């Protein structure tokens, strides 16, 4: 069974930063693009960052460009999101995904069980 | 309208014969599978395996497709598959075809929840 590992997030003041992290485990391949997506109640799930095996492609989703960083260990199944000046706007459930291309979210089938952040005022 | 999943199936799948069953079988089989509607479909791919096998495929290697996209998912086993082109002497709508077996790794790409094939894209 592959398990992606979501730790970090959580609750913190707007402005304030934030980072989230996922290892993926049980996979024995690369994986060549892992994101980040998220998901507001009562909104549709949002790309919101991604990256390939090599260090590039990088993607990210409009609203959060300047803000959030987006890293992932070269060649590995390890990604992660660094989340500076958030808004209370970036509130939501953050998923980790595996095995899809650039933040088309449909494209990816592996994804972890959701980690809340919420940026209060 | 038909969903992707579906599509794939109608058009990529044929887990009842293990083997193209004649020289015949593309011209029947693009016929019924109705892949000369409007036009004459050139080239086509049908699998000759389980549709469980297949749709194991996207939990397998992660590979390139051919236009360089990255969900799409190479099986580990070769697998039976037949490929079908159009004749040269072909006019839709009298739409002619050569069948050719094979036994190769197929590569798909892979859509939504269920996670499952979408795309036929090479066999290698
Ligand atoms: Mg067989």
């Amino acid at each position: 069974q592959v398990q992606l590992v979501e730790s970090g997030g959580g609750l913190v003041q707007a402005g304030g930063s934030l980072r989230l992290s996922c290892a993926a485990s049980g996979y024995a391949y690369t994986y060549i693009y892992m994101g980040w997506f998220r998901q507001a109640p009562g909104k549709e799930r949002e790309g919101v960052a991604a990256m390939d095996s090599g260090g590039g492609g990088t993607l990210y989703a409009d609203s959060v460009k300047g803000r959030f960083t987006i890293s992932r260990d070269k060649g590995k199944n390890t990604v992660y999101l660094q989340m500076d000046s958030l808004k209370p706007e970036d509130t939501a459930t953050y998923y980790c995904a595996a095995g899809g291309y650039e933040l088309r979210d449909r494209t990816y089938g592996q994804w972890g069980q959701g980690t809340q952040v919420t940026v209060s005022s | 309208k038909e969903t992707a999943a579906a599509k794939f199936e109608r058009q990529h799948m044929d887990s009842s014969t293990s083997a193209a069953s004649s020289s015949n079988y593309c011209n029947q089989m693009m016929k019924s599978r109705n892949l000369t509607k409007d036009r004459c479909k050139p080239v086509n791919t049908f699998v000759h395996e389980s549709l469980a096998d297949v749709q194991a495929v996207c939990s397998q290697k992660n590979v390139a497709c051919k236009n360089g996209q990255t969900n799409c998912y190479q099986s580990y086993s070769t697998m039976s598959i037949t490929d079908c082109r159009e004749t040269g002497s072909s006019k839709y709508p009298n739409c002619a075809y050569k069948t050719t077996q094979a036994n190769k790794h197929i590569i798909v790409a892979c859509e939504g929840n269920p996670y499952v094939p979408v795309h036929f894209d090479a066999s290698v």
